[PDB]
């Protein structure tokens, strides 16, 4: 979940993949700009396979 | 995890809530491991050799202690009778003294009272804690039993106030891996800093955690029939166990 969007598209509190916050980081990183601020989500496997 | 001071007899109390302790032979292998509850009494001290089958630590499970890290002599602040306490004289023992009660019990006019114990010199001055600059007094809680009446001298290792107190199988498994959210948990502390309370109108009661050298304002509610393993004088640490649970 997104605390600080930064300068990425994610809104304030929107959840995501945690894989595509990372290579957006990585991008963001790579053209002297400042990625988003998250926290990480647990969740059931039930909630988490749908 | 150790805060502890000696007592008179040479031995030493536990001030600290989260003390651990462990067995290591000669070659440095952890075999035992063991945790200490809040004002234990330890027969051995740290890195003595011991032998096999001996008691090394002793403790009261049926109730709390409130012990002080000083000595000399305590004083009543904000103590006033028939608003704070209770005088109750027992008909068998005749050893008895003050007990204080709590808001659910006394009437507005204890609601705006705080009572407590500070600790002083022969001088009648402050006795500052060792290491620190802020006064020494503790805040008396809720059905707590005074047992030393004013002009009584105290010294490090008494008991200044004394409070007194899974399924298992597949559906654990399937319980730990849906991630169920427990009936009662415990509660953590949610930040790290010196602690206060607040208003206890109603059914709650609010405590307040305010960091040394942060931003200062935090606080959180809880439902005041909740037990805390906490004082109001003590700094946590962050993850820290505030209720039991």
């Amino acid at each position: 979940t997104i605390v600080n969007a930064g300068s990425s598209d994610f809104l304030e509190g929107e959840q995501v993949e945690y894989s595509r916050v990372k290579i957006a980081n990585r991008e963001l990183e790579a053209n002297g700009k400042v990625g988003a601020t998250y926290s990480r989500d647990l969740l059931g496997i039930t909630k988490a396979s749908l | 995890n150790v805060k502890s001071v000696v007592n008179s007899s040479g031995k030493l109390v536990i001030t600290s809530r989260n003390t651990e302790l462990k067995l290591i032979d000669e070659f440095g292998r952890t075999k035992e491991s063991y945790k200490v509850p809040y004002g234990a009494v330890l027969a051995k001290g740290d890195g003595e050799q011991v032998a096999g089958g001996e008691t090394v630590a002793n403790w009261d499970p049926h109730t709390m202690p409130v012990i002080t890290e000083v000595s000399g002599f305590v004083r009543f602040t904000d103590m006033i009778d028939g608003q704070t306490i209770t005088r109750q004289t027992d008909e068998l023992t005749g050893l008895s003294s003050l007990v204080v009660l709590d808001s659910a019990e006394r009437t507005a006019g204890g609601k705006d009272l705080r009572p407590a114990l500070k600790i002083v010199d022969a001088q009648g001055n402050d006795v500052l804690i060792p290491g620190t600059d802020m006064p020494a007094q503790y805040f008396l809680p809720g059905k707590a039993i005074v047992q030393l009446e004013d002009g009584v001298q105290i010294s490090s290792g008494d008991t200044l106030a004394r409070i007194p107190q899974i399924t298992g199988g597949l559906p654990r498994v399937a319980d730990l891996f849906e991630a169920r959210r427990p009936k009662e948990p415990a509660i953590l502390a949610e930040i790290s800093g010196i602690v206060s309370f607040g208003k206890e109108t109603k059914g709650k009661r609010r405590l307040v955690i305010t960091p040394v050298d942060g931003s200062d304002p935090y606080e959180e509610m809880i439902p005041k029939w909740r037990q805390l393993n906490v004082f109001e004088g003590e700094r946590v640490e962050r993850g820290d166990v505030i209720s039991d649970g």
